[PDB]
């Protein structure tokens, strides 16, 4: 445990593991505005 | 830090044993406090005196029936419940009641005492069906505090009591419905006040405004220990 | 339809039903009372159910 | 696992306490559900109502 | 000066506004208006709030 | 208004008399009043207001660049102090000099000395653009607002009313429990467990 | 902090990027009410900067909704921070958990 | 009419805050009707001293933060209003706080006068993070009972207040929690006698006995106006 996560543990009472955790929540419209306004070489995307 | 106290508006005389006294305007809150505190001590503490006992000749228990009359001994003991009595020197006087004829005994017909006096002498305890049928009773009257009930009552006696001695309920109190509320009131602009509407019906004995005149001077002297 | 539609719901409806209802041996069973206002005098009082 | 938790503190099993009333100080016939519930303040207040 | 008086709100205002309501029916109102009864007159009463 | 449309129709529309049409804050609406802004049109003079708030602007960036120059060229220096008593046995000699005077002295050439050279390279471009960027903020908040056709100057004030609860608010819990709060009982009146504690 | 939650109450405060999380982990220099200066630790250090990351916060700012938007630092002074910490709560956060 | 009288036997301070007052004897029947009369007016109509207004040299609006305080200004408002004063002479009072330095600013930080006593001297008001960093404020404690909001004391207010005097929500009354029981009495000729152990737990601002004595004058003040006429 860190020394900012031993300030309040929360109590969990799930039983499964998570085996992946959960991504990032607001990947869609910054991917999707990446590949518009980003440079690429022959996977043409966006302004390219 | 000085409080806000009540100004009576009003003592609705409803019926000669009825009465709606209102109270505004009072504290926040305070409504409730005063209606509760007056209700609670009308209802258990205030003292008076009531038919306690009533020994019947013949008669072994309240669901044996006496001839002669049309009603049951049931309501025999729940008249002489509805009787109300007012005792002026001692705690105990017995009753002694003897009627025979075509005719409902009333309470006007009861070997009176100095010392007793009723309040509704045309209160009806039984009607009579036979010219022959006599009745005779000793109706007991002590002086306790609020209600009693002969359940209470015969779980506290424990002697094999004599043949006769029947067990009706005993309410010493002489009021026998009291019923407040809290409405709004207001002083020149805050709403947050209230108006206590005390409600009271009672038997004789005592009147209504001197009944709650009563029990406010019960609480004072409860109180007057620890009072600045 | 000539129904009325004053109809108390659901709390009025809980109140007058948990009023009404029965019990076998609550407390205060048996007893024989004057009238209503007795019974008001002995529920308030904490005699009976 | 919230009836162990509740006995670890000490607490009534069934989540239902005894509750009397502020007014009359009598109590409650029937026991009663206290606990603590997460609440919400939502933007559709009566001064922008009214 | 009757308006800045109201605009004001003056105790004689909030007396004179007590005078007015009483005996005054206003109606309430609630949509959709599926039937008559949504449209219901009511004798106000003066809450803070 | 019609109250005083036929007055100035019968009797005369002076032609003067101007008309009241202030930014009044709407009514039921307390609150006190945290910040103002005046954008004036680019070309005119401003007000003697908008040029106090203009000034409080410069006074403001120049302590936030300077404040965070200042914190960085700390870091900078104590990294400094750091990697020269990580290099040679320089303690005192270092405390007594101003720290001006720590990124000329050392030693020959060395893996530090080449980290202390270019960190002072790094002090020299961080007050160059801490300069440049003083200089394009204070023309940046000095330059005009090229606001709308027809505007003369904005002024936009902010309110920040503190709102309690009362009867008519919305609450809800996270399962659909909503509806509207009906009253504010007394803490006496509320109904309490045998500790004394009111829900 | 709700007593009833998920665990899904601090991916929400973090990813919503409302609060003001640590970019690189190190000790905490100097806490105001609208600045967090945190000295980086060495190893997440690049050789060429001077270690030092500013964190002005947003104090009293109108949102969409005309609701408030101020961020107040729930970490102390000289305390220690990792890379992804919690450093500024959000509107409606509390110590990085969501708060409603 | 032959009934008994109670009297204040006994209290337990278990803590600066909590108390436990008990009347003895008391008749069958009247432990609940004087403990709710008196949790009711024990609850609600407490006087006490509360902080009303601060000033903070410097603070124009509760909205703005000061450089070198952790806390906001509206989080030292609020830690303010949760200060426990008593005030033995007057009705109002000003106290001065000045502190420098790094370090947390509590409440036996402030100058003391003769007749005002803090009654949690560690009580935390806020906190300075710079040795050149010093926080300078003036706060007045008035007296009163109930809940008195600051919109009402606006509505209240016919003076004329300077801009940069910040007001606080006033919650006058010390009394935070009571509890009562009705236990049986041991008298040894009675068996229908009660004791009345009211458990009152405080912010360390009001005496138990003092407590009870003004909430039974209260009811009695409260009881003559029936006990008079009708």
């Amino acid at each position: 445990y860190s020394y900012t996560e031993k300030k309040r543990i929360r109590k969990d009472f799930g039983k499964r593991p998570q085996v992946l955790d959960v991504p990032y929540l607001l990947s869609i419209q910054l991917d999707s505005f990446q590949k518009f306004i980003e440079q690429d070489p022959e996977g043409q995307y966006g302004l390219e | 830090t000085e409080f806000l106290k009540p100004r009576l508006v009003d003592i609705e005389q409803v019926s000669s044993t009825h009465a709606k006294v209102t109270l505004e305007p009072l504290e926040r809150g305070f409504g409730h406090t005063l209606g509760n505190a007056l209700r609670r001590i009308l209802l258990s503490s205030m003292p008076g005196c009531a038919v306690t006992e009533v020994e019947i000749d013949g008669v072994l228990h309240e669901y044996s029936t006496k001839e002669g009359v049309q009603e049951d001994i049931l309501e025999i003991l729940l008249n002489l419940k509805g009787l109300a009595v007012r005792v002026q020197g001692k705690d105990e006087v017995i009753l002694t009641l003897n009627k025979s004829g075509i005719g409902p005994v009333t309470a006007a017909d009861i070997t009176h005492d100095g010392d007793v006096e009723i309040v509704k002498p045309q209160h009806v305890i039984c009607h009579l069906t036979d010219e022959n049928a006599s009745i005779s009773m000793r109706i007991k009257v002590q002086r306790g505090r609020g209600y009693v009930p002969a359940s209470t009552r015969i779980h506290s006696e424990e002697d094999e009591r004599p043949i006769g001695r029947l067990l009706v309920d005993a309410c010493y109190s002489p009021v026998e419905r009291i019923a407040y509320n809290v409405e709004a009131a207001r002083v020149e602009q805050r709403t947050d006040l209230d108006k206590l509407v005390i409600e009271m019906e009672t038997n004789g004995t005592i009147d209504p405004e001197e009944a709650i005149r009563r029990a406010a001077t019960i609480l004072a002297e409860q109180l007057e220990a620890f009072v600045d | 339809n000539g129904e009325p539609i004053i109809v108390p719901s659901q709390d009025v409806v809980l109140g007058l039903y948990y009023m009404t209802r029965d019990c076998v041996n609550a407390k205060g069973e048996g007893m024989v009372l004057t009238g209503p206002k007795e019974a008001e005098r002995l529920y308030r009082s904490g005699l009976a159910s | 696992e919230i009836k162990e938790l509740l006995k670890l503190g000490d607490l009534p099993t069934s989540g239902q306490i005894r509750l009397y009333d502020g007014r009359t100080g009598e109590q409650f016939e029937r026991p009663v559900t206290v606990g603590y519930m997460y609440m919400l303040k939502l933007n559709h207040l009566v001064d922008d109502k009214m | 000066a009757a308006k800045k008086m109201v605009e004001r709100e003056e105790a004689v205002v909030w007396d004179i506004l007590d005078e007015v309501i009483r005996e005054h029916p206003v109606l309430l109102n609630r949509a959709p208006t599926l039937h008559r009864l949504g449209i219901q007159a009511f004798e106000p009463v003066l809450i803070e709030g | 208004t019609p109250e005083e449309k036929l007055l100035r129709a019968i009797f005369g529309e002076k032609a003067s008399d101007v008309k009241d049409s202030s930014l009044r804050v709407p009514n039921g609406v307390s609150g006190t009043v945290i910040d103002v802004q005046v954008f004036t049109r680019d070309g005119v003079e401003k007000d003697k207001r908008a040029l106090e708030i203009e000034e409080m602007q410069l006074k403001q960036a120049k302590k936030d660049l300077s404040e965070e120059l200042q914190i960085l060229e700390a870091g900078l220096f104590s990294r400094i102090r750091a990697v020269l008593v990580a290099g040679g046995v320089e303690a005192e000699k270092l405390d007594k000099l101003p720290r001006d005077r720590w990124l000329e002295l050392g030693l020959t050439d060395e893996e530090k000395q080449n980290q202390l050279e270019q960190l002072a390279e790094q002090y020299d471009e961080l007050k160059h653009e801490f300069e440049k960027k003083l200089e394009a903020k204070r023309r940046k908040i000095t330059q005009g607002d090229d606001l709308a056709p027809g505007v003369l100057k904005i002024v936009k004030v902010y309110l920040a009313v503190k709102r309690r609860i009362q009867p008519g608010d919305k609450m809800a819990g996270r399962h659909g429990n909503k509806g509207v709060i009906s009253k504010i009982n007394p803490i006496e009146d509320m109904p309490y467990d045998e500790n004394g504690t009111p829900v | 902090k709700p007593l009833v939650g998920t665990g899904m109450e601090r991916a929400v405060a973090v990813d919503s990027g409302v609060t003001a999380v640590a970019k690189r982990g190190g000790v905490v220099q100097y806490v105001d009410a609208s600045r967090i200066v945190i000295k980086v630790n060495e190893d997440e250090m690049y050789p060429g900067e001077a270690g030092i990351d500013i964190y002005n916060l947003t104090k009293y700012t109108r949102s969409n909704q005309n609701t408030c938007i101020n961020q107040m630092p729930c970490v102390s002074l000289g305390e220690p921070v990792e890379r992804g910490d919690v450093l500024a709560d959000g509107p409606s956060t509390d110590l990085g958990e969501l708060a409603l």
